[PDB]
């Protein structure tokens, strides 16, 4: 299940821009 | 008699045989065919991450 | 004799012994044959069953039809004929 | 049959006249539309020349009348009777083998039964010598 | 047990500390789920690349697995340490010391050549350590020769 | 029943060897049982496991579409039902 | 994909252009030389119209693994001819079935016939008599 | 095998390569004498191409012993395997004759039974007007 | 003509250019894919090298007119599963006599052969004793 702290996400910690310096904003 | 046994082995083989031919397991699969790496043997981060990381370089800024 | 008698009890053990080795394929098997059941027993029966409906209703839909255009067809008629009296 | 771009069995099959190969719809449909090609063949192929195979509701309702028995049944008669007939093609092949076979053991057996003979000869000789 | 689980799995996916992890496996091992373990560790050593992690499954499989999955871990290590390299993620003593490890545990199951193998493929690729060096002194002057 | 009393059927229980049984006919049966015995030791532990998958998959799919077009002729008679009750 | 007269998988896969179906190569070459016609539509079809599909090899592996005797452990030439017999058996107990079926339906189909037909008169009558 | 000119078994049989065709020797080689053309597709033909076919010793003991009872056996297993095929494509195609006689008989008896129980409303409210 | 391999009638006769001789179609391709060479001969032969021999209409008209009138007193579906019953009976009774000469052959020769090597190993014994 996926009950638990369902809006904890691992996504929100991990900064976008580390993949891509260049990705446009 | 055993050469003959292989040879209709052989033939039953060729004429119709021939056309239907965890982690650890996984792993162990690879090092047979072994006779970038992470992203093979392991399926979903972080050595993804910082090797990603890693590859690119900063931008080049003069010193104040 | 005795040596054939012996040579088909060998051949025999022998064939028993490969087709336990074999039984590592049986759960294969076991689930191809609980998909042939569903196939067969439900999903293609049912589809024809829905097929026939299908079939039947539309036939019925289409006399629907012809017997609405046959009733202002068949108020032209009336009024033509006596019309023509 | 398998579509010949994704392998797999397709949703809505089609075959292209060029390269006479079942496709899925969208797949080719997508591939004429960017490429203008048959993607096997490479030869210049129109949307309008593919032919849609329809999945027949008589193929379901004959699926139906066929017995659930011969459905579950693993074989069909034109596979039985190629397997039989492959056997037979590995049979005559190994009688064929087998009679070669014996026919030079035979003539080895004698060869050597001669070279077994010489040398009895040669050994009788020597201690005849021997003892005289 | 079950909710246990869901809660253990939902903490890890958010990449906590090492104790979090050892929790989890400390409940895998309560449940004697040992294919729980190795699933576990499997994830950890990516979340925690540190050898004390790797070296924290190999201790697990030769405990409560067979040794067929302790030389497949310590290949994984390896081959991992190998292919990684080119970050500098290890220092040379954490190298030396899963080296050492693998080479002693083939000491152990006495197959003395595949660990001399080990030692001799393992300095090839990293000369730069003297640790490992070291270590090939300690185990050969006890399973090697006077020359 | 009848027509297994009528017709010819192939009599595969002449096989079973017995003490009384010809010279002839035990060697034809040693023969077909030298046969299984190389089919089953050398070529289908190759190949069975693979069949096995590869008609798993093929009805897998199968079943999935057979569903998707019950779907399919269920949306269908329902689309008539409507168009029948606009009428 | 299952050939529309057998429901087996074609050994060699044929498109009918007229029925845009797919059939085992034999089977829709006999009945186009019995009939002349296509199998589902009862159009008219040349052999020369038929076009024949190029099986991937990937195709050719689906063939031979299913319906396969191949797929069991008891593979034997004896168990290949019972297993060729109780096909057969199947197929005449299909063919029986399916001769029983199409009487009974025969006599049900003309009983309601008359059934219509004599409803119809009766409704033909009843507005006869209210409109004398 | 019977030569192409004589329609008799050759006692010497050769193979034109043009034609791939069995003759006797002498006949081959007397037309090619006379025309310089094999006699079936009029190619040019020389008498250093006519392949001659040699008997195997075991064609040459088999044709002494094609007297033999064994050989009479009109039941040779490649022969038997394709009647048995030929005739599972007659009882397939038998079988799906049936079944479409059999669906289209359904289809009518559904849209029959339509058709009277629609005549039998019509039917009931007229009487229902004509009693009022 | 028979084949070389099966010594029955061919159904698709071929044959080698190697040995000159004529084979069945199947049994000939199997082989040469198996061991890359012409069974008599034991020279090289490709697959490509192989003359397919074309049936002329007289000889199509005889194999299907001598199966046709000599299966149709037997013609029967359960006569014909008898029959090849009988024949794959005939075939295995060969297939066992000839292995079994062959480990009889195998089984004396290897016996000779040892005699062979003991009288050569006494001579050579007996002729270093006379001359010490």
């Amino acid at each position: 299940t996926d009950q638990i702290a369902k809006n904890v996400k691992l996504d929100d910690f991990i900064p976008k821009r580390q993949s891509n310096f260049e990705l446009s904003v | 008699l055993g050469d003959v046994d292989k040879f209709y082995s052989r033939i039953r083989w060729n004429n119709q045989f021939s056309y239907m031919a965890s982690l650890l397991m996984r792993y162990d699969t690879y090092r047979k065919e072994s006779s970038a790496f992470v992203n093979k043997i392991f399926q979903p981060l972080i050595v993804n991450r910082y090797e990603k990381l890693l590859s690119q370089r900063p931008e080049w800024h003069a010193p104040w | 004799t005795e040596v054939l008698l012996e040579s088909i009890q060998s051949k025999v053990e022998s064939i028993e012994q490969l087709q336990r080795k074999l039984q590592h394929v049986q759960p294969l098997e076991q689930q191809n044959n609980e998909m042939c059941s569903t196939l067969c027993h439900h999903s293609l029966p049912a589809l024809i069953e829905g097929q026939r409906k299908y079939y039947a209703d539309y036939y019925a839909y289409r006399q629907e039809i012809r017997s609405l255009e046959g009733r202002r067809k068949r108020l032209q008629a009336m009024l033509n004929s006596s019309s023509s009296i | 049959m398998l579509c010949a771009i994704s392998g797999k069995v397709p949703r809505r099959p089609v075959l292209s006249p060029k390269s006479r190969t079942i496709f899925e719809k969208s797949l080719l449909e997508q591939y004429v539309k960017d490429t203008g090609n048959d993607p096997i063949t490479n030869e210049p192929l129109s949307i309008e020349e593919i032919v849609e195979i329809v999945p027949s509701a008589q193929q379901a309702s004959l699926t139906e009348s066929t017995n659930s028995a011969t459905l579950k049944a693993n074989y069909s008669i034109p596979n039985l009777l190629t397997s039989l007939q492959n056997e037979w093609d590995a049979i005559m092949l190994e009688n064929f083998k087998l009679r070669s076979t014996l026919d030079s053991l035979t003539k080895k057996l004698s060869t050597v039964m001669y070279e077994r003979d010489a040398a009895k000869l040669v050994a009788a000789q020597l201690l005849m010598e021997k003892n005289e | 047990v079950e909710i246990v689980r869901s809660l253990y799995t939902k903490w890890c996916s958010l990449e906590p500390g090492v104790n979090a992890w050892n929790s989890f496996v400390d409940f895998e091992i309560r449940q004697k789920n040992w294919n729980g373990v190795r699933e576990i560790y499997s994830k950890y050593v990516m979340a925690h690349p540190q050898m004390q992690t790797w070296l924290k499954w190999v201790r697990f499989e030769n405990r409560h697995g067979n040794t067929e999955f302790t030389r497949s871990v310590y290949s994984l290590a390896i081959d991992t340490v190998a292919n990684l390299q080119n970050l500098q993620i290890w220092s040379d003593m954490e190298v030396a010391k899963l080296v050492n490890s693998f080479a002693h545990w083939e000491a152990a199951q006495q197959e003395y050549e595949r660990s001399s193998a080990l030692y001799q493929i393992a300095i090839e690729k990293w000369p730069s350590n003297q640790l490992l060096k070291a270590g090939l002194l300690d185990f050969e002057k006890q399973f090697g020769d006077i020359n | 029943e009848e027509y297994r009393r009528k017709y010819p059927r192939i009599d595969t229980s002449r096989y079973i060897p017995n003490e009384s049984s010809e010279v002839s006919l035990l060697g034809i049966v040693d023969s077909y049982l030298k046969h299984q015995e190389i089919v089953l030791d050398t070529l289908l532990p190759q190949t069975v496991s693979n069949q096995w998958r590869i008609n798993n998959d093929y009805i897998r799919q199968t079943c999935t579409i057979v569903e998707e077009m019950n779907i399919q002729q269920r949306k269908q008679i329902n689309d008539l039902e409507i168009y029948r009750k606009r009428l």
